Formats: structure tokens, C-alpha cells, sequence
């Protein structure tokens, strides 16, 4: 009686510690390459921001009117999204984006700022609703008449919650100096913010910029995290866009940037801009910047793991 | 590693579709081929357990650190790309070495299983047969089909055909 | 004669490349979990800062009067520690903390700044010693009388040592503009610092902040590393808190943050906030932010290493 | 891997508290059990050396990069947490794979030592005994207690009881 | 007939998983220690900057007149290199250095700025060519006469290429206020820069600094990357050093810092300050900051890999 | 691991400069020593393939992240040094474990090759010789120099000198 083993006519070459191209009976792939060209969000509270920018949800441009108090496990940023309606920019922009991506949503609460002898509702044609409007969560502080002056005010807000409050204010840089005097009066203005962990400073800079949306002025946006039982203080005397409501983080969530559609039919925990990586394999060669619960990215396109003996045919 | 597969045995049996290892016998009744179930099931269990050990989901969540639509500042971006590239080199190395090692231990494992089956059959046949060197046990007595089946079922008695085969 | 191996009635299950739960005769742990709830500092020069903040040792608030020239191999920061007596904050705070943690201590040396026609000893009730005092290493530069003006001065200090000198100065932001005119006179002030690797800039911002310690004013603290045979220059004209002494790094040390007591009976080289990790194992599951000479942190609670054969009982 | 332990030998001896491997004999004088010192000491030396290789202190000092009392800025903090989490994944993987591999090589190592002892005893007994298949060498001559001790002490002469045991 | 294996009288001790010092027949090194004390640049377009600083190639001090439009696969920075002739410094310096190291060289193009009623050719003895000169790519904007004023101007440049344009401007901080009034007139000046991704701000700070090159004034250098079909805008009214030409990145290159000579006889892809690492080994113990295509740095001086059986002599 | 080298064979032959393994014979004609080509070439091919697998250039380019002439800011510099030190620890660990494992598998591989050669020679000599236990096959018939060469060339016939050597 003779003993032997099985074999096949077409095996699979794998690599070992000693050779490169050992034909075995069976092998399986360990590096994932299959991609699902959509955002698999089955069973997840998803918010597709679309034309609304993530930071806009705190300030409230017209394109973010339906995202002022969203709640999600998964947040999707789109390339067409915009944070602003009036031309401007955020300071510490990406840090705030990363804070908002894992926030689980935002909850707005009025800060209760009362003013006297001042204009509190400045508008512009760039932020269009029924007509010329402004950021829904902000207040453009101007002057009583077409010039006049700007009385120096000091406002304070104490976060009366157990969670830190996201405070966002704005500083207007008009297209020239005469515009700054038309809106806030003559003289050099200042905006100082104080609390127990933050210390600034600020000052405007009027000048002609590029005509974004047809306007040469800009608006700086600044933010801080006010701890519980701590007070934020704004001592200003011109060029100030005060916060109307403060934001609170709801919980936890996942934030991604994508350009493919959402699919509630498939489930996934590993996302990239091109879709979802549904796989049990320990490695992937699809996207090195994939986020979520992903296999580790590797440079190799394929790494075949032997699942059988060496194929020795006649 | 163990010398059985690929290997003092010339090659494998493409007709052995019933399992990984098996017996093929020629006698006075005819020729037959059957699969050894315990060795095949053992190798399949070990290699399958290895695959199940490697197939595992990473429950560690990582968040977005870059920005694909509005590029972050150049310095921190270069630090981020530098770190991510280092991690990529580490994981590419780990994956390559892991697959290579696991493949080596897999092939040598199957070779070991074949050698263990052959050695067991040698334990059953004490002086009633003489090994040839190509995976065969030359019998010195008329091993009936029930005798061959007794060899496959690990029930062959050594003292039944002992003296009948010693003088040959 | 028969041959065999030994076995036990109760083995230890371990994990291999093929199985999960193979009972072996003996096994040992590779992931450390035992923690010593104290700071093991046997044979080390230790400085427990306590109520003194690490950065305060450079400026010298009343709680840091006994730490102005410390020397240590191990520095311990406490949660009750404070860097300031008058409300304020450091710029590039954490970088300076990291510089001071591995400094081996500090050595103070007078910078020799002489002034004329000015007040050099401003005090406050928040920094209390015998009465109203100030930072021991700083000089609050005020005006001669209750108003007057502030003559623009230019001071220079050349580091005459072979080691870089830590230079720290302050800029006062009073609670309002009238206070800034009471202390330094009317007008917009400036503080410029120059040398061969540094270039600034600075300017105050008076305004009402929160009442920390009962005061609405703040004090900015800035710092730089002056190389040997290099000169630092301060050209200022108001709102200046000049350095009286410069600091030099003694050598090398270890810095940790903890809330457990010090123990000179045990020795350790791996510390975290909860105590000391005394272990020879290659891995630990106690604290991922442990510092010093530590085993590598791993997520697994336990990883049993087989030290015997497989246990095969009857 | 080598087939001896767990294994054509049925199980281990809980009464063998003298070592890892050993001999248990039944003869005309009685029954006895002794421990093989060289094989046990060899396996203990190899596995102990492995443990001493893994037990090593990291003389590389790392400093504090975060701040537990006053949190650092959010961006650099997220980069720090991202890097630390990546390193944690790398070291968790390394620890898991290391322990698994070392355990595999340990078990297979002990199996190899048992197989080497059995093979040595087979070298000593040339035609004076026939192996059974369960770890026993069936003697064909009256092996006295001094003969058994000579087998354990690697001093058994093959030609002393050769022809006495060949005809059986 | 007997069977056996070979052996040698002097083997090589290696380390295994179980022992430390197993003598084998043959072994080979896996950690590279051999260093070539020169920059191997065979077959590479190399630019040794020498006394010219990397950033100077954008502004053009006298020592960079032959590097204004270089092209290279490998860029070499030297310790004697200087970015400036007039005392100054770059903001976001290292980021710009890293941009220029992998740029493949720079291509200059005139920006076409026209001025009226102003001085456009300020010079200094620190930037000496035939006599007192200035940065070749910059324009020191002064006043018509020895005092006068500075008319507020607004210039714009649209990047008409398909590649981003490197924009660099300067802001002069004179040695005192009277010098700032002599050069640009009395009053507080400002420089504002605008486009679609950038938003600043700037303002001078006159004061006495250290006498670098015999001068107490400084010059800040700032930069931005102007995207295609985007416009940069400079609205300024004093203390401005305008860009004459903008820079474009040629392609890709390698940047290193070294102090050893160049050698076109040897080829290398792994560089450090001390030379080139020519090796096929997977690890190296020469320099942890080596750059290029290098073996991974390890702490071990040597790791011997067994290439033969165990040596068992008599 | 396999018990052949270092090892029931006492030691190696320093005079065997022709290969890794070989035969040394004493007979009625004299004494000789030759090298076994297939086993030596097999071990050399496997170990050489291992070395070629480890000898590989990293085609991944890394750029300068620090500055040796003008030190970068202290915070980002400490993050950079912290990351680089972590990566250095990872690669030092990987290199140490890699070299140790590869050395183990190399030594055990050569031992396996020796055991396979010895086992093959045992397959050739069926009952015409009896193994001693130190790597020798005691012949029971006058094995001429052409008989020894037939053993080395794997052409020795077992039935040619069978009965001549069975009665001894
Ligand atoms: C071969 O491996 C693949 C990998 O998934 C598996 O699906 C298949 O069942 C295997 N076939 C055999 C015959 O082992
Ligand atoms: C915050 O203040 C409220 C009342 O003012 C008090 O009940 C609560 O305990 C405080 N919490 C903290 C963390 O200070
Ligand atoms: C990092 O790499 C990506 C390519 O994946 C590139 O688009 C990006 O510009 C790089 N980061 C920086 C700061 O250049
Ligand atoms: C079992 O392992 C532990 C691990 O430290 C060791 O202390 C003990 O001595 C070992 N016992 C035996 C019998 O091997
Ligand atoms: C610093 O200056 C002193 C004297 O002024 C001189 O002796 C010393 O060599 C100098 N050292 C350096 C590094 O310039
Ligand atoms: C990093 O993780 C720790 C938890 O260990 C957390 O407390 C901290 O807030 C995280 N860092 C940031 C910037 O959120
Ligand atoms: C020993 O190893 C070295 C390593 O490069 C090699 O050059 C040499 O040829 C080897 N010699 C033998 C006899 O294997
Ligand atoms: C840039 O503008 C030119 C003409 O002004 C046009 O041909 C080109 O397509 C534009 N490219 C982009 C990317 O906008
Ligand atoms: C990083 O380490 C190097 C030594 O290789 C040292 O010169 C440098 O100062 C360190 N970085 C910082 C920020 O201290």
C-alpha cells in the first residue's frame, strides 16, 4: 500500500520566507481592493451637509438654515459646501472642523445679549433670504445712523450648563477706511475677549480685497470653548459681529469628506472620499487616508496567504 | 522541512479529490484509492484556525486628520504626511513578513501532517511490510481488501500475519 | 519500557498561531497590570512643585519663592499648582513647560537693567507676601506719579554664558483704558524685542475681563532662548514688566504630572499620573501616556506566554 | 508538529513530578517511573532562554508630550492622539503576533524534544525490542532493573541481548 | 558508511529566539555602518547653494544672484548660507524651506506692478553689488523726498498660469520712529493682503534692535501660494517692500543639509549631513534623520544574520 | 529541532571543505570522504533565497522634517522627535525579532536537511545495514568502493546484497 497527498492542475503561487512563487493548492487574499462607490450608512443617523459648510452650522448662512441644530452619528462634508455667505474665513478652522465632526451634532442656546444706542441688524445682499439678510446666529453691530460713533460696550456670558459652550464671534474688515467710519465711526477699534483659559486681543484692518461674491470686505470668525461655570467677556468698541446663540456638543459622531451618494442598504464602518471599504481582511490598498474602523493600509496590491499544501504535480 | 511532501514522495494525486492525504493500493483483488480523514481534517482545522486568527476587524476608530477640500497648513501637513508614510512603511513590512512566515509554517505544517500519517502506518505494520522510500509499504503477505481497510481504519493487527511475512 | 511526558490537572490556556485556548503546563504574563499608587523616587533628586506652577519658577509668584533656583532629576507638577499670582497667561506655554521639565533645574542670574525717571516697583494685593507685592523675578514698570507719561526706553542684555538664557517679559493689559493712562500715560504703547533669531512686535489691549482673584486685568508673559554671545533688546514705551533675572538650564531631568504621594522606598523609571509602573515585562496595559523608561502600551489586558509543553491529561 | 506529544502518545503522566519527560517500565521485578534529565533540562533551558529574551527593559526614555492639567491646543492635540493611537495599534499587533508565534514554537519545541528522546531510545535498542506505536518499546529479553537503568543511563549494549531477543 | 556535516575552526556567534551567542558557520551583517563622507550625486541635477540661503533664492540677496531661477533634482543647503542681506527674517520659514526643497527649482515671472508718486528703488550698504543695492526680486517702497508722505495704494496680481504662484512681500521695521517717518512719513501704516484662501492683516513696529551687519532695522518677509485664476491684493500705505517677480515650482526634487563635498563619481539615494549611505541592507545605524530612500534606522550597532548551519567543532 | 545536527551526530568535519553535508566511509579498500551535492545545494538555495528576501531597497522616499542649521519651533520639534523616537523603537524591535526568528529557522532548517539526507540513506539500505546512532550505517556485507559510490549516487540496490547481509 502506498501513501500520498492531493494536487491540482492549476495552483496559486505565494511567497514564503525563502522563495518567491511557491505554487500551493489553495490561497486567499489578505489585502482588500474592492471598493463600494457609495457611503454605506445603514442604521446610522446621517447628515449630508451638501451645500452647507460644517463651520457654517455654527454661524448660519442661508445654505445652513436647516443644519443649525443637527444630530448625527455620521457627518458628511461635500465639496460644494460653503461656511460663509458674506466673504470671510475662520481662525483655527481645521481644529474647529475636527471638533464638530465628532460632536454628535450641535445644540443652540440663546446667550441673551442686550444692547442700547446701537444698530444690531446689519444685512447684506450676499446673504439672501427674503431680501438682504445676515448670519442667523450672529448680529452685525453697526451704528445708529449713516455715521455717528460706536459706544464701547462690555458683554458677558456665563455658560450655565455642564458642557463646554462653543463661542463664535466675528470682526468685520471693510473694503476701505471710509466704509469702516460709515459703519462704526472714526477711530481705531478693538475687541477683547476674556475668560479663565483664553486671552486676546484682536483689531480690525480695513482695506480693498478681491471681489468675492461682488464684495471687497471680509469677516474674521473666531471661537473658543467656554468651560462650565466660566464666563466669556467681550469688551469692544467697533467692527464687532456678536454671537446671538452658543453651541453645545450633543455627543459623539463620525466625520468624513466624500463625493459619492449615500446608501442605506449597505452597512460600513470604514469610509474614504470614494466610498466605503466593506471587508474582513486585515489590510487594504484602497486609500491611506481612510477613516473609521479600517484595515491597515499597505503599499502592496496583493498578498496571497497559503491555505493548502504545496502543489506538486507530475 | 519534514521531507515527506515535495519530498521523497514524487508528486501528488490529482485524482484524490476526496481529501488532502490518502492511501492508494494495488493487491490481488485490484487497485483502489481512499482519503485519510483524520490527517486531512487536522490540517484543515489548523490552517482554517490560522485564517480565522488573521481575519479580524480593527475595532479601533481613527478620525480625519487632514482635509481633502481645503488643505491644512503646510508645516503640520508635512508632519502629518511624514507620520502617515512612516506608519505605512511599518504596516507594509508587517504584512509582508506576516504573510511570508504564515505561508512557510503552513507548507511545513502540511508536510508534517503527511509525515505523521506515514509514520503511523509504519507503526501499524511492524515486520509484516518493508518501506520502499517513495511512500509505499511493500507487503509480504496477501493483504486482502479487508486487510487494506483495516490498515486505513487503524485496526490492522501486527501479529495476525507476522510469521507469514517474516520469512519473505 | 514506555516513554512519556508530564501533565497537570489544571493547566493554563494560551493562544497560538492556529488555535485560541491551548492548555499548556505553565505560562506567564507579558502585559503588566500591577500599579504602585505612588511616585517611586528612591535615589533621585525630586522636586514636588505642589502649589507652585512650573512656569512660575521663572517669574516667581509668592507660591514659588522656594523654587526659584531648584535642581532635580525628577520634577512633579501638581493639579493645585499655579503659574501666576496676578491674573495672566504664558504665550507658548506648553513648549516652555517641556523645556523646563527636562532642564535639570534653573539657575538665576541678574540681568542688570537700570532705569531713570520711572517707577520700577509696582505691586498688587493678589501677590501677597508681607503686603502687596509682585513677581520676585519681574519689575512692573509704571510712571513716576498717578499719571504723567512713560519715556520710551531701550534696554539690552548680552548672555555672557556658554548656555542659552531663558528670557521672560510681561505686558500688562489693564481693566480699561483709563487705568492704562493712570499707570503708563495716554497714547498707544509698544514693546519690541530683537536679537539674531527672534523678531517681534507686541502691543497691549486694555479692556474689562473676568474678575479672576478679584481683578479684571491680565498680564501676558513671553519668552525666548538667547544664544551665547547674543544680545536681547527691549525697546518699549509703556505697559512693560521687565525681567530682573534670567534663567539658565542646569542639565537634564524628568518631568511628570501626578496626584499621588512621593515614596523614597521604591525605585522606578516609568511614571504616570496614578503612580509608578515597576515591571520587567515588555508590555503594559495601565496608561498609554506613561512616560520615562516604560514597557510599550498595548490594548490587550493579558497575553499569556507558554513556558511549558501542552497539557494532555487523561 | 513532530507527532510525539498530543501525539501518538495518549496523554501525560500526572505522577511524573520529577521532570518533563521520563520512562515508566513494567518488568519481571515490578513497575517503576523515573525522569529523563537531559531532555527536560534541554527544553527548560531553551524555553527559559526565550523568556529571558522577551523579558527586557526599554532603556529608551520618552518625555511628556501632552498636558493632563491644562489641555494643549486642539489641532496639535489631535495630531498627538492620532500618532499615539497608531503606535498603540502597531504595538498591540506586535505583542499579539509575538506571543502567538512564541507559543507555537514552544509547544512544537517540547514535542520535538519528546520525539528526540524516543528516537534516542530507539537508537539504543536495535533489534532487541520492537516499538508498539504508543511510546513503548516491547522487549524480547528479560530486561533486568539494571538493564532498564542502563537504558535510562544510555549505557545499554545492543549486542549483549541481541540473539537472545532476535528469535522472538 | 557514516554521514555528517561540515564545520569551521572559527565561526560567528549570532542570536536566536532562545539563545544569545550561537556559533554558526557563516553570517552576514544586516545593519549598515559604512558611510561615504561626501554627497554622491552621479546622474542628478545638483545645486549646491553654498553661501546662498534657500529662501534667498526667492528674494534675491547678492549671494543668491546666480540662484534666482535654478533647476535641480537635488538641493544642498550649507551652514554658511544666508537668506538675507539686510537684517530680517521669514514668517513660516521652515514650511517655505520644505516647499522649496521638493520644488524642482523655481521659475521667476514679472508681476507688473506700476507705481506713481513714490520712490521704488530703496537701497542699503548691507546689500552690496556695484554699490548700495537691494533684493533683486523686491522693491523697497519709500517716499519721494527726505520725508513727505506715503499715498495709500492697492495693487493686484492675477496668477495667469496653471501652477500656484509663490508670493513674497516684505515689511520694514526701522530702527526707530523718526526713521519710519523719514522713509514713509508720519502716521501708523498698514499692509493688507487678500485673495480667496488668505486673510491678513500686518502692521509695522519701529524700534531699536541689535546691530546685525551694523544696522538696527529689520525686514519681515511673508509669503502665500496663489492658486491659478486667483488674485492677490496688497492694500498698503507705508513700510512696504513689494514683490517684483513671482515664483513658480518647476517640478520635484530632493533637499538635504550637508557639510561634505559633492561627488559625481558615486551614486546614492540616501543622504545625511555627514555624507551618503550606499547600502542594500534593510537597516542602518548611521543617522536617524537620514532622508531619501534609506534603510530603516535602528538603535543596534550590529545584527548578524545566520547564513549557515550551527558550527559544532570537536 | 530535528535532532540530527548538534545533535546525535557528535560534531562536524573540518576536513569536509567540499560541501555542507557528506559521507565518510571506512571499508576493506580504505577510507574516503565526499560531499553530498543535493542536500548542500538545497540548504544553500533556501538560505540564499532568505538573504535575497531580506536584502531589499526601500523605494519609499522620506523628506527632511527637521532643520539642522536653524532649529524649528520647540513644540513641533518635540512632537517630531517624539514620533521619530517611537518609530525608531518599532524598527529596532522589528529588526531584533526578525534576525532572531530567521536565525532560528535557519539553524533548524540545516538540521532538517541533514536529517533528510540521513533518512534517505536509511531508505536505500533496507535490511543490508543497521544504524548505529551516531550517523553511521553499519554494513553487514562487503560494500565495495563502487557500492559506496552507488550509495552516494542513490543507485544502491537493496536486493543485491540482501540475503548476504540478513544472516549477520
Ligand atoms: C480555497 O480558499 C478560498 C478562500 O476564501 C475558499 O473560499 C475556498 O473554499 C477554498 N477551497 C478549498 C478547496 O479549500
Ligand atoms: C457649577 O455651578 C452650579 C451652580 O452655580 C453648581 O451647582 C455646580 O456644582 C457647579 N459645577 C462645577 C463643576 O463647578
Ligand atoms: C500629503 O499627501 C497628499 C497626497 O495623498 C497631498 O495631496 C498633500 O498635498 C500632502 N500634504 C502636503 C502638506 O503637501
Ligand atoms: C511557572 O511559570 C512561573 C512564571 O514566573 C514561574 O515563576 C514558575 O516557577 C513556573 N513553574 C514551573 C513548574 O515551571
Ligand atoms: C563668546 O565670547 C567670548 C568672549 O566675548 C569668547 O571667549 C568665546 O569664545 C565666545 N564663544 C562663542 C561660541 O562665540
Ligand atoms: C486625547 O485623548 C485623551 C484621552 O486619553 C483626551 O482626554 C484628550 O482630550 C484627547 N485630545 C484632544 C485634543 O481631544
Ligand atoms: C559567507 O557570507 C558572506 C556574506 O556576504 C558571503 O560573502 C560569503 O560568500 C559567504 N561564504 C560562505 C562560504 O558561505
Ligand atoms: C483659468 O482661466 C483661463 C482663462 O481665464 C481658462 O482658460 C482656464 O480654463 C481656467 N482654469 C481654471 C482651473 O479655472
Ligand atoms: C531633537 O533631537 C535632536 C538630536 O538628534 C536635538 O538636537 C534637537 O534639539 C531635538 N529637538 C528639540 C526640539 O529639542
Amino acid at each position: 500500500i502506498c501513501l500520498g497527498h492531493h494536487a491540482v492542475s492549476n495552483g496559486t503561487k505565494v511567497n514564503t520566507l525563502t522563495e518567491r512563487g511557491v505554487e500551493v493548492v489553495n490561497a486567499t487574499e489578505t489585502v482588500e481592493r474592492t471598493n463600494i462607490p457609495r457611503i454605506c450608512s445603514k442604521g446610522k443617523r446621517t447628515v449630508d451637509l451638501g451645500q452647507c459648510g460644517l463651520l457654517g452650522t455654527i454661524t448660519g448662512p442661508p445654505q445652513c438654515d436647516q443644519f443649525l441644530e443637527f444630530s448625527a452619528d455620521l457627518i458628511i462634508e461635500r465639496r460644494e459646501g460653503s461656511d460663509v455667505c458674506y466673504p470671510g474665513k475662520f481662525v483655527n478652522e481645521e481644529a474647529l472642523r475636527q471638533i464638530l465632526r465628532e460632536s454628535g451634532g450641535i445644540d443652540k442656546e440663546a446667550m441673551g445679549f442686550t444692547y442700547s444706542g446701537i444698530r444690531t441688524n446689519g444685512a447684506t445682499s450676499a446673504c439672501r433670504r427674503s431680501g438682504s439678510s445676515f448670519y442667523a446666529e450672529m448680529k452685525w453691530l453697526l451704528s445708529n445712523t449713516d455715521n455717528a460713533a460706536f459706544p464701547q460696550m462690555t458683554k458677558s456670558y456665563k455658560n450655565t450648563r455642564k458642557s463646554p459652550a462653543l463661542i463664535v464671534w466675528g470682526i468685520h474688515h471693510s473694503g476701505s477706511t471710509a466704509e469702516q467710519t460709515k459703519l462704526y465711526g472714526s477711530g481705531n477699534k478693538l475687541v477683547t475677549v476674556g475668560s479663565s483659559n483664553y486671552q486676546q486681543s484682536f483689531v480690525p484692518s480695513p482695506g480693498a480685497r478681491t471681489q468675492v461674491n461682488g464684495l471687497s470686505g471680509r469677516i474674521d470668525f473666531h471661537w473658543l470653548m467656554l468651560n462650565p461655570n466660566d464666563t466669556v467677556t467681550f469688551s469692544f468698541n467697533g467692527a464687532f459681529i456678536a454671537p446671538d446663540r452658543a453651541s453645545f456638543l450633543r455627543g459623539k459622531s463620525m466625520g468624513i469628506q466624500s463625493g459619492v451618494q449615500v446608501d442605506a442598504n449597505c452597512e460600513g464602518d470604514c469610509y474614504h472620499s470614494g466610498g466605503t471599504i466593506i471587508s474582513n481582511l486585515p489590510f487594504q490598498n484602497i486609500d491611506s487616508r481612510a477613516v473609521g474602523k479600517c484595515p491597515r493600509y499597505v503599499k502592496q496590491r496583493s498578498l496571497l496567504l497559503a491555505t493548502g499544501m504545496k502543489n506538486v504535480p507530475e | 522541512l519534514f521531507g515527506a511532501i515535495a519530498g521523497f514522495i514524487e508528486n501528488g494525486w490529482e485524482g484524490l479529490i476526496d481529501g488532502w492525504y490518502g492511501f492508494r493500493h494495488q493487491n490481488a483483488q485490484g487497485e483502489g484509492t481512499a482519503a485519510d480523514y483524520k490527517s486531512t481534517q487536522s490540517a484543515i482545522d489548523q490552517i482554517t484556525g490560522k485564517l480565522n486568527r488573521l481575519i479580524e476587524k480593527t475595532n479601533q476608530q481613527f478620525e480625519l486628520i487632514d482635509n481633502e477640500f481645503n488643505e491644512v497648513e503646510k508645516q503640520i501637513g508635512n508632519v502629518i504626511n511624514w507620520t502617515r508614510d512612516s506608519i505605512t512603511e511599518v504596516w507594509s513590512y508587517n504584512a509582508e513578513l506576516l504573510v511570508a512566515m504564515e505561508n512557510q509554517h503552513t507548507i511545513d505544517l502540511a508536510d508534517s501532517e503527511m509525515d505523521k500519517l506515514y509514520e503511523r502506518v509504519k507503526r501499524q505494520l511492524r515486520e509484516n511490510a518493508e518501506e520502499d522510500g517513495t511512500g509505499c509499504f511493500e507487503i509480504f503477505h496477501k493483504c486482502d481488501d479487508d486487510c487494506m481497510a483495516s490498515i486505513r481504519n487503524n485496526t490492522y493487527d501486527h501479529s495476525k500475519y507476522r510469521e507469514e511475512a517474516m520469512q519473505n
